[PDB]
């Protein structure tokens, strides 16, 4: 048989979890950007603690 | 196909054959004026309906226990149980806390003035 | 003598004489034909003839 | 709508207001996204951001029916929210206009039985033919491997399946399911009529009427040379297109 | 313009983008159906041109 | 088609073999005779190439 | 249609496919099982490789 039975979970199926394992890693990324600008924040200055809670 | 209204039958198990096995099924049916409480088989039959969705079938073809077999079915609502509903339930709700943090991050900050590394 | 054979019919006679127990000796058919009924004089041919 | 299932047409759109809401709250908090509005004029502090909810919403909504926003990610946080939900989007449409394909030309959903041997086989199909007439009798009297087991179930369930008209053939075909061995001349009738019955089968014989005369009559002759003259003249097939007509019957493709 | 609104509508038919991608809400969603509308007649197309 | 016609074997007019030739091709159409001949000499290669 | 649509397959498959199909040569070995075979038998293809 050739006939239908649609697409589902079990078919496409593994793109939902490379988008939630893509999301996760954009997540950790975004904090690693929040991080290395503490530290071009701290050309001039202190040691980046009182940052994190001004700018945040 | 008997006429009368009385029927006689018997086994004969003198010895071991007597292990012998057979089971009937007899259904009062009346000539085909069908009227009332007859389902009328094309067969020439005019059986009671006490003998609907009983399982076990009266005329040749299951003219009887046929079409009855009535459910409510849907599309996604096919799969809404507690197994599958696990997925639906949690992640319907992992968007839905998203969206209560983009609201509070869109109303409470605008998008201009001076906000670096803001939220 | 037989010791210039080899091939799955060899290797069965070898293994149906230690079973049965006798000495034999290989000898190639002469007219390097089977058998079949030749039609004209009724006659058979090849090993079949030498049975 | 059918090429994806009921439930994955809804983990797409939690999708795109998952990814949407995501995208957006990264963007506010990647300080990168942050860039100057001016460059004519660099060294002031105007410093904004273009992710609003709207920008974000259909950005996912943008990307997913191919089309695109402008709304372009510029940090490395929101290049890899934005990179994979255009690969999400890729592989979502290539499997929908994939299966697609199979839901508008595949085949049509065809009789489970099509000819002599595919009711020899197959049980749940139920037979049935006429009493007192030539098919009945050709069945009991063929033997041909197959019409002899066809008039192995016919003689064993003669109460059921054997009727007494062509009429009560059509009616059992009509509620039942019922495969009656009718004369293929008033199968030609009956679906002209009734659009919902059909011939399924060829030609199993081969046979013809008559206009029967008692055996040693002097008609048999006289009759034959006025069949045969309605016949050259083709009153006969005037006579057929005139009853054998039908209200008219749609083949529709 | 009524010329721009016209390339937006033969734009987003040929999968092409244009230059002038809806703001206002109100416009989104008549450029979100339209988007809508142009993948489904494309690839009801491309699947049967086969 | 344009009529419809037959094929007759062909008696002189009065013979008596008539009504047994008339007799005898409904024996081997009812046996199946007068198809399986008719399989046998009008099958070839049916144009397998337009597929 | 240029990545899967299916293998250049024989134009031979079977006996009957040998019986139509009078491009492809048939072949078989004199004084043999086979020979004798198609010699022998009669069932409405075997004969017609032996013609
Ligand atoms: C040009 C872009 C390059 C991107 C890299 C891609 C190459 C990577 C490939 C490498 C080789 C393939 C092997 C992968 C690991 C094998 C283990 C396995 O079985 O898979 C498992 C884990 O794997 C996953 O979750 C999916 C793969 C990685 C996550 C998504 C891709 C990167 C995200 C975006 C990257 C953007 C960043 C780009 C740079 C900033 C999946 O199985 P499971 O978790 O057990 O699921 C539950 C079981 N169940 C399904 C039955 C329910
Ligand atoms: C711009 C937005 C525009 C939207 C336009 C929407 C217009 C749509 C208008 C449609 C008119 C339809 C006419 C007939 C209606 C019958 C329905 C039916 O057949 O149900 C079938 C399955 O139904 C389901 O599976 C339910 C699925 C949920 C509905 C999804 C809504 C889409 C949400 C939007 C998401 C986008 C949100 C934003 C995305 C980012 C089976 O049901 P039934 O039992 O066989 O029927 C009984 C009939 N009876 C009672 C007579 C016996
Ligand atoms: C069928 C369609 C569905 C899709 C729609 C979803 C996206 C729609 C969300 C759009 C969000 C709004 C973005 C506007 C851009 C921000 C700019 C700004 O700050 O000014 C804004 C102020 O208003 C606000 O500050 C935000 C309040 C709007 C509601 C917040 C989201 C509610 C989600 C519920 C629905 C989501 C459920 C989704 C379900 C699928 C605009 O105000 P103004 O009039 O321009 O005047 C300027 C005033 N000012 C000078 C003070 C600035
Ligand atoms: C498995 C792991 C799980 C956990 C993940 C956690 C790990 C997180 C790891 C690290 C977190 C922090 C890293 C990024 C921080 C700043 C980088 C940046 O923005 O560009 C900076 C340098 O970058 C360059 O321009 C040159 C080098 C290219 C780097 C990116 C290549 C992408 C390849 C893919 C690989 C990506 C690597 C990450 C791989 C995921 C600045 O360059 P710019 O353009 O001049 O700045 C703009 C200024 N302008 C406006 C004046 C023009
Ligand atoms: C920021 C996060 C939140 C925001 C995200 C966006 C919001 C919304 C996003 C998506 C909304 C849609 C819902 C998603 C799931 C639905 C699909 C599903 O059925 O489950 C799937 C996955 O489920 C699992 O089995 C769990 C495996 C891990 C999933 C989480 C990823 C963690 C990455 C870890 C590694 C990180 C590595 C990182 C570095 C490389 C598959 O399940 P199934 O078994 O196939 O189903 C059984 C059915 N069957 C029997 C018929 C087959
Ligand atoms: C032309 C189409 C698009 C092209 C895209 C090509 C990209 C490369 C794509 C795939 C390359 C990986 C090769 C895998 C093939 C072997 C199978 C395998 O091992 O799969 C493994 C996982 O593997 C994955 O899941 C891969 C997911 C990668 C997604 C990359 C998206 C890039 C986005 C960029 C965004 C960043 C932007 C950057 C910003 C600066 C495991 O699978 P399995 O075990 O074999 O079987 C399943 C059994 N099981 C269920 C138990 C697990
Ligand atoms: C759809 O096809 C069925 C045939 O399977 C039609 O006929 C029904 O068949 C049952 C028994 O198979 C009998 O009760 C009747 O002959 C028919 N029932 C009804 C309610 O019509 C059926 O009519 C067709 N149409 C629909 C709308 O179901
Ligand atoms: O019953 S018949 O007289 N003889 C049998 N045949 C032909 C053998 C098919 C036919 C074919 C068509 C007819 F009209 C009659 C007959
Ligand atoms: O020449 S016949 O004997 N008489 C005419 N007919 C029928 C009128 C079609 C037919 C139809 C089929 C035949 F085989 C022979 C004849
Ligand atoms: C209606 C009936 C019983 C008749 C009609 N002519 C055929 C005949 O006279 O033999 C029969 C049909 C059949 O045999 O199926
Ligand atoms: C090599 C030949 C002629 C022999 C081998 N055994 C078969 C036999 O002994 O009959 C034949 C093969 C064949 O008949 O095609
Ligand atoms: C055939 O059956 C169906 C069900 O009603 C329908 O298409 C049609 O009305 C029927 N035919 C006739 C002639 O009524």
């Amino acid at each position: 048989s050739k006939e239908a039975s649609a697409l589902g979970v079990q078919n496409i199926g593994g793109i939902f979890i490379v988008l939630a394992a893509g999301l996760v890693l954009s997540v950790f990324v975004a904090v690693g950007e929040f991080l290395y600008k503490s530290k071009k924040n701290a050309q001039l200055e202190k040691r980046s603690f009182c940052s994190a809670m001004v700018e945040e | 196909m008997l006429k009368t209204g009385v029927g006689v039958i018997r086994m004969w198990a003198d010895e071991g054959s007597r292990l012998s096995r057979f089971r009937m099924l007899f259904t009062s049916f009346v000539e085909p004026p069908c009227t009332s409480s007859t389902f009328f088989c094309h067969s020439n039959m005019c059986i009671n309906n006490s003998l609907v969705c009983n399982g076990v079938q009266n005329c040749a073809y299951p003219w009887d226990e046929n079409h009855c077999k009535e459910k409510k079915k849907a599309g996604l609502f096919e799969q809404i149980t507690k197994t599958h509903g696990t997925i639906i339930g949690v992640t319907s709700g992992i968007v839905l806390v998203l969206l209560i943090i983009s609201i509070l991050v869109q109303v409470k900050q605008p998008r201009k003035k001076v906000m670096a590394c803001k939220t | 003598g037989n010791d210039r054979f080899e091939g799955y019919c060899i290797d069965l006679l070898r293994e149906l004489s230690t079973i049965l127990g006798f000495t034999y000796e290989i000898r190639l058919v002469e007219d390097g034909k089977y058998g079949a009924q030749d039609d004209v004089n009724g006659q058979w041919n090849g090993m079949v003839r030498e049975l | 709508l059918n090429p994806l299932s009921p439930d994955i047409w809804m983990y797409v759109l939690l999708a795109c207001l998952g990814v949407s809401c995501v995208l957006f709250v990264i963007a506010r908090f990647s300080p990168y996204e942050w860039y100057n509005p001016h460059p004519c004029n660099p060294d002031s502090d105007v410093v904004e951001n273009n992710f609003t909810l709207l920008n974000s919403f259909w950005f996912g909504v943008g990307a997913l029916m191919q089309q695109g926003s402008e709304l372009m990610p510029k940090a490395l946080s929101t290049r890899i929210v934005g990179g994979i939900w255009w690969f999400f989007t890729l592989i979502i449409i290539s499997s929908y206009t994939a299966n697609l394909a199979a839901f508008l030309t595949v085949e049509r959903m065809e009789s489970p039985i099509d000819s002599a041997d595919d009711l020899a086989k197959q049980t749940k199909i139920e037979y049935g033919a006429v009493e007192d007439g030539a098919t009945m009798t050709f069945f009991k009297k063929s033997k041909i491997s197959t019409y002899d087991k066809m008039w192995a179930f016919m003689s064993s369930r003669r109460q059921s399946v054997l009727v007494k008209s062509n009429e009560e053939g059509i009616q059992r075909v009509l509620t039942s399911d019922y495969a009656f061995l009718m004369e293929s001349t008033t199968i030609e009738f009956v679906t002209q009529r009734n659009c919902n019955l059909t011939q399924i089968g060829g030609l199993i014989d081969s046979k013809g009427y008559g206009v029967g005369t008692p055996m040693g009559s002097p008609y048999r002759d006289k009759i034959t040379i006025a069949i045969l003259q309605l016949q050259e003249e083709g009153k006969l097939h005037m006579m057929k297109e005139k009853w054998w007509r039908g209200n008219g019957c749609p083949e529709e493709e």
